[PDB]
DNA sequence: CACACACTCTCCAATTCTCTAA
DNA sequence: TTAGAGAATTGGAGAGTGTGTTTTTTTTTTTTTTTTT
């Protein structure tokens, strides 16, 4: 009971969506948005299996992209260490069967790789774009149908990767070159680029009121949030355990704002796309849902769709 | 004996798999092959042997289960609806069912909207699925020359199109199936392997997912980013469906009758509809011929078909969700319920009329 | 209902004033109350042991 | 096998800082600014449990013709704890960490505090260069195999050395390009020193007068030292003061105006609570952080070069960006294909367009392009968008 | 095989029990 | 009441029977998987 009225303290508050995104990564400045995504992958969407036998996705997989220097492996070093379930590891040390699985000899057996052993938590990989494309390639099974499948010598098998993707990256050239659509600054395709649910490109551009700002926080770091790390990590088992419904004119609207992303994103004679598939709908739906469990709400209403849709364009729409 | 260890899915990761010591007797001998999920009934029992008592150092017994029955762990398993040791067994007012139902105009296209039925749209591709996951025939002539009856179809298209749950679906569906996915398969994982025992120390054959599919399907998911030595042993399997080793003094030949399905993305990972099919593509004449169904998917914008696609993937996580006359008979008008509002026939029974037209 | 069996009691001390190492064992403390930090590097199955 | 007072007979001095960087390694010709903070390395900054650490990291660079592979050994004669290795001189695993028929462990673990040395560094295998990311950036190690999931505290201050790949190091080249090391790596080090010097009489005729020197016959704390950094190491722990504060904010904006990543103020913090432990202080001040900055100076200026791109090879590769876009739209003009042999682009771009460009960058810039999605390459094949 | 150890079988005499007369 | 002769039971000599013991284990080829080449 000495914990029950501290949840009843935050579930209470006007604004408590705020102090969350807030509380999040307290020793990095900045980036508000980043900590709202950070946020939502902690919460995730709900898990479905359908009549059919189909499984569907409910975890989020976020992307971090930006210049070598900002800040980005500061949430790796904070989420490996606030999350359960979870792994650090990074792309010129990763190998396909370091990440997914390897088969060990002398009777062949499987070895647990990086995906596995952050099943049901989240995976953080670092220098993503610096990871050999053949290493890459390994995960595409584990980010969207969630297991890894093996044939090899007498040993197949299918093992369990529920683990949601934290990834950050460098663009080819270190700078993140401005004149681009995120699409042509990093080396990824589009079966890896429509995996990601939502994508953050960060950056350092250089300002004399943003600088003292950032000096003014490292300096006071060295040993001068609304929430305790304690305390949001009770709130986040708390709000886990929601599993929202989608209401109908939430189910109505969510129809219409995936057409405004679908319309835009095409491109030749053709109309095809290249960031908007299906999958975007399916993450409007588990950010929606993780959005409703921050609130520690059981039903969604057409404004957390709205968060989530803007919370995409924040991804695609660079010119 | 057999000796039976825990499934890879339920064993927690980074932690060592358990086994025991299982007896199979009279009428159960041969009932399981090695890699199977399994499930056992049987006694628990134990018995004193001096060489644990040496070794460990305490008054300490092994441990047996003599089994009474087995079962193999085939269909969706998370199912209320599933009793008896054979899930795929039929009882004869289940066969008169199937009769009738073969009888009903358009039955072709019935089973075809079932195929995967909350997946929208992709008709071509169900069809195709559901031509491999029936089968042809296979004929032999004067016994001098063989023709073969399993159905290969390559999925090729682009990014989030429900390939991988396609194929995901059929493994549910299909009597024997084994899944492999791109750098995860090699060429004697699929196909056969030869092992050394570590103690009689001499050499024998292991089975790849092409027999422990054989009479069944071999699901191939990102078939092009498989390595092309890993993906070359296929060639084989495809026509003359069989496995021929010659390694360590070990000379024969297996059979493999498979289906396969292949999964792929084309080249820069888009569907280039100006090209030709063999610029879009990795692959080459010998492997590409060897399937004989081939769908092209191309993700094209559209503001009405992705409308009628939106408004059923949003019904279908509403109708999917785990919030959404005794309870373990009561659950099953439900889910009979969620089911039928998306399939023309029941699942339970599109498995069994399946492996009854196949057998 | 059948009869049923005598219960072991499983005693378990905790919350000892002192902590040894794996090097500070010494044959001297043989049938004494320790307790012992250290790190797992194998664990057998569960077996029964023949107890009466 | 096999007081208090003498710490207070240093601790007053007016010279100290130069007396004990002339005495860490006596032996050794001048590089007074490498032995002024190889010092500082010794004693290390502050700590603090609940991230940052008290931990420093060196490289020294240059020609393999000098003494600087010596200092490498004097700092392993003087620190507590540490080991001396170098990049050729073992695998990844017998660096870092492995398990057998049960811990294999390496040069880059068991020196919590101490100077792991290492010698060779450029020449280290790039596999082996990828151990070092997550020692030099969180203190720790990862490993999961055979049943054991675990992590490893590595926390050890590197002290590396490197050669240039060949011959002398040019001046005008920079430093990036003539080590051929990763920036992410390198940016990772806190100070980088060019242990350079040419051919020079009013040099050498002192350097060799002094080595020649030693031969001629039958103030130095020669162990002090070493137990005056001990003592140091255990009793001494700064923290920044207000009037610190200003200053490492003023100074880090004078080189963001000046070409300052938040790693060199990071540097800043952690050289100047060593140079505050140092006399022994244990309070940071205005008149130690200007040493800090004055030794960075001495280092980087003695844009940061990262992904090994530089401001004047950049506009060339957008200038070859804008190239195979001409090249390829006036070939679609004026001959009967919109495709060419790649014989015949680097036939054309190579020949006549530009100062001599190599296969290898035009893949780069049309592979960016391929990302941009301008043109289609097939298999040797290359046609227009 | 053959030569020590482990273990049982059998006989013989050594000791203690019991009764009688000095 | 002591002390000495005759009867019963136990100890252990020693004869007899039965069992286990040598003992090794790297080397050299063939394979299949990871990764560092
Ligand atoms: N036509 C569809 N109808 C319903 N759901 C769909 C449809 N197409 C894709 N999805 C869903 O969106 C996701 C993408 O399907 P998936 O099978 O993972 O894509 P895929 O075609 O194999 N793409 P990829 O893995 O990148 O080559 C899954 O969750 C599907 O359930
Ligand atoms: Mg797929």
């Amino acid at each position: 009971s000495d914990e029950i009225n501290e949840l009843k303290e935050m579930v209470k508050d006007e604004h408590i969506y705020d102090k969350l995104v807030r509380s999040i990564a307290p020793a990095v400045f900045g980036h508000e948005a980043v900590k709202k995504g950070i946020l939502l992958q902690m919460l995730g969407g709900v898990h479905k299996s359908t009549v059919e036998g189909i499984k569907l996705r409910g975890d989020i997989n976020i992307c971090v992209v930006g210049d070598p220097s900002t800040s980005k492996s500061q949430f790796l070093k904070y989420v490996v260490g606030f999350a359960p379930r979870s792994v650090y590891t990074s792309g010129k040390a990763s190998s396909a069967a370091g990440l997914t699985a390897a088969v060990v000899r002398d009777d062949y057996t499987i070895e647990a790789g990086a995906l596995m052993l952050a099943d049901n938590g989240i995976c953080c990989i670092d220098e993503f774009d610096k990871m050999d494309i053949s290493d890459q390639v390994a995960i595409h099974e584990a980010m969207e149908q969630q297991t890894i499948s093996i044939a090899k010598a007498g040993i197949h098998a299918t093992l369990n990767a529920r683990t949601s993707i934290l990834a950050a990256a460098n663009p080819v050239g270190g700078r993140y070159n401005r004149k681009l659509s995120l699409r042509g600054n990093l080396n990824m395709t589009a079966p890896i680029m429509s995996r990601f649910d939502l994508f953050f490109v960060i950056l350092d551009d250089c300002n004399e009121k943003i600088d003292t700002e950032l000096a003014s926080h490292i300096v006071d770091l060295h040993m001068k949030p609304p929430f305790s790390a304690e305390q949001l990590r009770r709130y986040i088992k708390y709000a886990r355990t929601f599993k929202p419904i989608l209401t109908k004119e939430a189910r109505s609207y969510l129809v219409e704002k995936y057409k405004e992303l679908r319309k835009d994103d095409a491109q030749g004679f053709s109309r095809s796309s290249y960031r908007i598939t299906v999958r975007q709908l399916e993450s409007m739906i588990r950010l929606s849902e993780a959005i409703a469990r921050a609130n520690c709400v059981d039903e969604i209403t057409p404004s957390f769709i709205a968060e989530a849709y803007d919370l995409l364009r924040q991804s695609i729409i660079r010119v | 004996r057999v000796t039976l260890q825990e499934a890879p899915g339920t064993v927690p990761p980074g932690r060592l798999p358990r086994h025991r010591e299982v007896i199979l007797l009279a009428d159960l001998v041969d009932v399981s092959k090695p890699g199977e999920e399994v499930e056992v009934t049987g006694i628990y029992k134990n018995n004193y042997d001096g060489n644990l008592n040496a070794k460990n150092g305490f008054p300490v017994f092994a441990t047996i289960i003599e089994a009474n029955s087995i079962k193999r762990r085939e269909g969706n398993t998370a199912n209320e609806g599933e009793e008896g040791l054979d899930v795929f067994s039929w009882t004869e007012e289940e066969e008169r069912e199937f009769r009738k139902i073969s009888r009903d105009r358009g039955i072709i296209d019935k089973i075809i909207s079932s195929m995967a039925p909350s997946i929208y749209g992709h008709r071509d591709i169900k069809t195709a699925v559901a031509c491999s996951l029936f089968g042809g025939v296979p004929k032999n002539v004067n016994g001098k020359h063989s023709i073969r009856g399993d159905i290969n179809v390559l999925l090729l298209g682009d990014p989030g199109t429900a390939k991988s749950q396609i194929l995901k679906y059929v493994e549910k569906t299909a009597h024997r199936a084994v899944f492999a996915t791109g750098q995860g398969a090699s060429a004697v994982g699929l196909t056969a392997s030869v092992r050394k025992d570590p103690i009689t120390k001499e050499w024998t054959l292991e089975g790849g997912a092409l027999v422990l599919a054989d009479k069944g399907v071999c699901l191939i998911d990102e078939f092009d980013k498989m390595n092309d030595q890993d993906r070359t042993s296929i060639h084989e399997a495809m026509e003359q469906q069989s496995i021929s080793i010659s390694k360590a003094g070990i000379v024969t030949t297996l059979q493999a009758r498979c289906s396969i399905i292949a999964a792929a993305n084309p080249n820069g990972g888009r569907y280039n509809s100006t090209l030709p099919l063999a610029q879009n593509v990795s692959l080459t004449e010998p492997i590409l011929s060897r399937f004989d169904i081939l769908c092209v998917v191309r993700d094209l914008v559209d503001e009405e078909a992705d409308e009628r696609l939106a408004t059923f993937v949003v019904d279908s996580h509403v109708r999917s969700h785990p919030e959404n006359l005794n309870a373990r008979q009561r659950r099953l008008q439900r889910q009979r319920k969620k089911e039928e509002e998306i399939s023309p026939i029941p699942q339970e029974l599109l498995m069994k009329y399946i492996h009854y037209a196949r057998t | 209902s059948p009869e049923q069996t005598e219960r072991v009691f499983q005693i378990s001390f905790f919350n000892l004033p002192t902590v040894h190492r794996i090097r500070d064992i010494r044959s001297e403390k043989i049938g004494s109350l320790l307790s012992i930090s250290g790190t797992v590097t194998r664990t057998s199955e569960v077996r029964p042991e023949l107890y009466k | 096998k096999v007081d208090l007072a003498k710490i207070r007979e240093v601790a007053a001095r007016e010279d100290l800082y130069s007396l004990l960087a002339r005495s860490i390694a006596p032996s050794i010709y001048e590089l007074e600014d490498v032995k002024k903070g190889i010092l500082l390395q010794l004693f290390g900054g502050t700590n603090k449990t609940f991230r940052y650490r008290g931990d420093i990291n060196i490289l020294l660079c240059g020609d393999p013709s000098t003494s600087k592979s010596q200092i490498l050994q004097y700092v392993h004669k003087i620190t507590p704890r540490g080991v001396y290795t170098s990049g050729k001189g073992s695998s990844a695993v017998g660096l870092t960490a492995y398990i057998t028929r049960v811990l294999e462990s390496g040069a880059l673990v068991l020196s919590d505090g101490g100077v792991c040395c290492i010698d060779e560094f450029d020449k280290m295998s790039d596999s082996t260069r990828s151990v070092l990311h997550e020692v030099m950036e969180q203190q720790t190690i990862s490993i999961a195999k055979a049943g054991i999931i675990t992590t490893l505290n590595a926390r050890s201050s590197i002290l590396a050395s490197a050669n240039p790949i060949g011959s002398r190091y040019n001046p005008n080249l920079p430093v990036t390009e003539n080590i051929d090391l990763p920036p992410p790596l390198l940016s990772r080090f806190d100070l980088v020193y060019l242990v350079l010097d040419k051919v020079d009489e009013k040099n050498d005729r002192e350097l060799a007068k002094h080595l020649t020197n030693l031969y001629l016959e039958d103030v130095l704390p020669v162990e002090f030292l070493t137990m005056y950094i001990s003592y140091a190491k255990e009793h001494i722990h700064p923290i920044i003061t207000e009037a610190a504060k200003t200053e490492l904010v003023r100074a880090y904006v004078g080189m963001r105006k000046m070409t300052a990543t938040t790693r060199q103020l990071e540097s800043m913090i952690r050289l100047a609570e060593a140079h505050a432990k140092m006399k022994l202080k244990n309070v940071v001040e205005l008149e130690d952080v200007q040493e800090a900055v004055r030794l960075i100076r001495s280092a980087i200026k003695d844009k940061i070069d990262m992904n090994l791109v530089q401001t004047g090879k950049s506009v060339i590769q957008r200038k070859l960006q804008e190239d195979l876009s001409r090249e390829i739209m006036n070939v679609l003009k004026d001959q009967a294909s919109d495709s060419m042999s790649f014989n015949e682009l680097i036939k054309q771009i190579n020949e006549h367009s530009q100062d001599r460009v190599e296969s290898s960058d035009i893949q780069e810039a049309l592979s960016r392009l391929q990302q941009e999605d301008k043109v289609i390459v097939l298999g040797g094949v290359r046609r227009s968008v």
